[PDB]
């Protein structure tokens, strides 16, 4: 019966900063609220129970406060490991509801990506498909443009990109762009290039190979 | 002389009831018309008037520890206190009772017995906790189905404590019901439980 | 000391029943609530229900009809069953311990302190298929840094786990989130940046594991 609402939905703060996020209950719940920290690919981890009680094993820089309907999770000095989604949860009554979550992103200095290109493999080509992969490594911020060009023509609709979650240590991003062609169409051409534009790069960077 | 305390408060062990020089003598007690300090934790004292009358006229009295905290209850947690029985801005409890709860995530079936060997009859009091919700019942005694069994040769109760959310009195929706008996010499009283028993700590030989 | 592990199939056909088991180690089922939580991809947490060690259940009203949580004290386990599953039931499923605690009996609160690792369940009418793994070979590269990798392609369902050199190599490894291809099959790339000098003083092998197909293949990556 109790709906939980978190705020904000997402936020970016720098290392050392004091970050406060809020949880709100639709009706009073008193001190029956828990806080969880979820890092990518890991299960949720209990931070604070009973609104203000720090769980053992959790850094003291985490603090919970509030009672009734309005609550706050506070990180006194933000660390890069603290990159995660943060959830509130009521323990007041069934059916035990969670908040929608707050995404904490770490803000850091601009870092240009390192660009690599990987031609398809003979092993893969033998099967009759060609993946050309472009790697952008350890960059900030997240925004990056990756344009494929085959034989000086610019490509469209045949590349799909994936991005990593923010690094727990250096707060960086890494992205892959993968150009997928049939063996036939792949050999029909020769020059394959990956052009990358990013805030950290003064001029776009191109990596290429011929075959 | 009970000051601001009632017979209930004085004989149960209300912390605000600091009548401790005891005595063996008055015939009459004393009370205010409307005493402020009695049952600090809300509930029902069984046979109150009958106790007040039988407690009028005491020739010889002493308060002794029938079940000592440190030795009697090894398998259970004895620290239970409430902000309803508060002593100096600090949650406490009845001085002559003990709030047994779980230790190490268990409540083991207990069985305690006192043989009267005092030549005189000893007044024994206890309680039964009635939690407001099944959650508190589970949290405290680690079972949903509790029994409290107080048996002597003139008294025999088989309690089956039930969950009930009652109106908030002294900030509490739960209740502890208070019971007593007089144990004659030679007789032995046996307490058995798996939860909800507010055990006796100090009794009274009169 | 106490740890939980979810076990059960990753793929379940529509209308059929999802059955997950949680195993308790370092402790016993005695006196705690045992619960199931799930999380659809990119979609926050939904409580399913719990079971108390004595058998008592409490479920989420939105699932009450389809869910059965049971406990087995005989084997330190408790199970989840979810009947008539649909694509909306595709999620990462967690088992967790909900324990009661208090500092004074006047205030009694609960929280979920012990969590399993999560098990990924996909509801599809598609067959499992093991991935094909291909090397991402380095070349005239870069300073003194070299990027090499493995292309894990055309598998179903999620997930695959990839390690480098049996787990000895961890630093500088990036395994990208899988991408769902038009074919209905997943593909991901795993890369690692190593010193360029190492390309000859070290061997690099990606270890790819896809449990739903019992596939465990390696690929050597050479210049
Ligand atoms: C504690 O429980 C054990 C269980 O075997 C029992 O033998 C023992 O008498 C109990 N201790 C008491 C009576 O306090
Ligand atoms: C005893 O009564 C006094 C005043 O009537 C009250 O302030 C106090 O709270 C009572 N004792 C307890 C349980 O605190
Ligand atoms: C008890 O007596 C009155 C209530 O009749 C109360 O106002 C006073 O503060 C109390 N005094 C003692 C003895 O604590």
């Amino acid at each position: 019966d109790i709906q939980m609402t978190q705020s904000p939905s997402s936020l970016s703060a720098s290392v050392g900063d004091r970050v406060t996020i809020t949880c709100r209950a639709s009706q009073s719940i008193s001190s029956y609220l828990n806080w969880y920290q979820q890092k990518p690919g890991k299960a949720p981890k209990l931070l604070i129970y009973a609104a203000s009680s720090l769980q053992s094993g959790v850094p003291s820089r985490f603090s919970g406060s509030g009672s009734g309907t309005d609550f706050t999770l506070t990180i006194s000095s933000l660390q890069p490991e603290d990159f995660a989604t943060y959830y509130c949860q009521q323990s007041y009554s069934i059916p035990l509801t969670f908040g929608q979550g707050t995404r904490l992103e770490i803000k850091r200095t601009v870092a240009a990506p390192s660009v690599f290109i990987f031609p398809p493999s003979d092993e893969q080509l033998k099967s009759g498909t060609a993946s050309v992969v472009c790697l952008l490594n350890n960059f900030y911020p997240r925004e990056a443009k990756v344009q494929w060009k085959v034989d000086n023509a610019l490509q469209s609709g045949n590349s799909q990109e994936s991005v990593t979650e923010q690094d727990s240590k250096d707060s960086t991003y890494s992205l892959s762009s993968t150009l997928t062609l049939s063996k036939a169409d792949y050999e029909k051409h020769k020059v394959y290039a990956c052009e990358v534009t990013h805030q950290g790069l003064s001029s776009p960077v191109t990596k290429s190979f011929n075959r | 002389q009970l000051g601001n305390c009632s017979v209930a408060g004085w004989i149960l062990g209300n912390p605000e009831c600091e009548l401790l020089i005891s005595r063996e003598s008055w015939s009459y007690i004393v009370e205010k018309p409307n005493p402020e300090n009695g049952t600090c934790y809300p509930g029902h004292f069984a046979d109150y008037e009958e106790l007040r009358e039988q407690l009028s006229s005491v020739s010889s009295f002493e308060r002794f520890e029938i079940f000592p905290k440190e030795s009697s209850w090894p398998n259970h947690t004895t620290t239970g206190v409430s902000a309803s029985c508060s002593h100096n801005g600090e949650s406490s409890f009845y001085k002559n009772l003990l709030w047994l709860t779980g230790k190490n995530g268990l409540y083991p079936n207990l069985s305690k017995s006192y043989a009267n060997n005092k030549e005189k009859e000893v007044l024994v009091l206890w309680g039964v906790h009635h939690p407001p919700n099944i959650g508190d019942q589970r949290a405290l005694y680690h079972t949903e189905n509790a029994y409290v069994s107080v048996v002597s040769s003139h008294y025999s109760r088989k309690f089956t404590p039930e969950i009930a959310k009652r109106p908030k009195v002294r900030d509490q929706e739960g209740r502890i019901n208070y019971y007593w008996t007089l144990l004659e010499p030679g007789d032995t009283i046996i307490f058995e439980a798996n939860g909800n028993l507010i055990a006796p700590r100090y009794a009274f030989a009169l | 000391q106490v740890q939980l592990q979810e076990s059960g199939p990753g793929l379940v056909k529509p209308s059929e029943t999802l059955s997950l088991t949680c195993t308790v180690s370092g402790g016993s089922i005695s006196s705690y609530y045992w619960s199931w939580i799930r999380q659809p991809p990119g979609k926050g947490l939904e409580w399913i229900g719990y079971i108390y060690y004595s058998g008592s259940t409490d479920y989420n009203p939105s699932l009450k009809s389809r869910v059965t949580i049971s406990v087995d004290t005989s084997k330190n386990q408790f199970s989840l069953k979810l009947s008539s599953v649909t694509a909306a039931d595709t999620a990462v499923y967690y088992c967790a311990r909900r324990r009661s605690d208090f500092e004074t009996v006047d205030f009694i609160y609960h929280y979920m302190d012990v969590w399993g690792k999560g098990t990924t369940v996909t509801v599809s009418s598609a067959s499992t298929k093991g991935p094909s793994v291909f090397p991402l070979a380095p070349s005239s590269k870069s300073g003194g840094t070299a990027a090499l990798g493995c292309l894990v392609k055309d598998y179903f369902p999620e997930p695959v786990t990839v390690s480098w050199n049996s787990g000895a190599l961890t630093s500088g490894v990036h395994t990208f989130p899988a991408v769902l291809q038009s074919s209905g099959l997943y593909s991901l790339s795993s890369v690692v940046t190593v010193p360029s000098s190492s390309l000859g003083t070290q061997t690099y092998i990606c270890n790819v594991n896809h449990k739903p197909s019992n596939t465990k293949v390696d690929k050597r990556v050479e210049p």
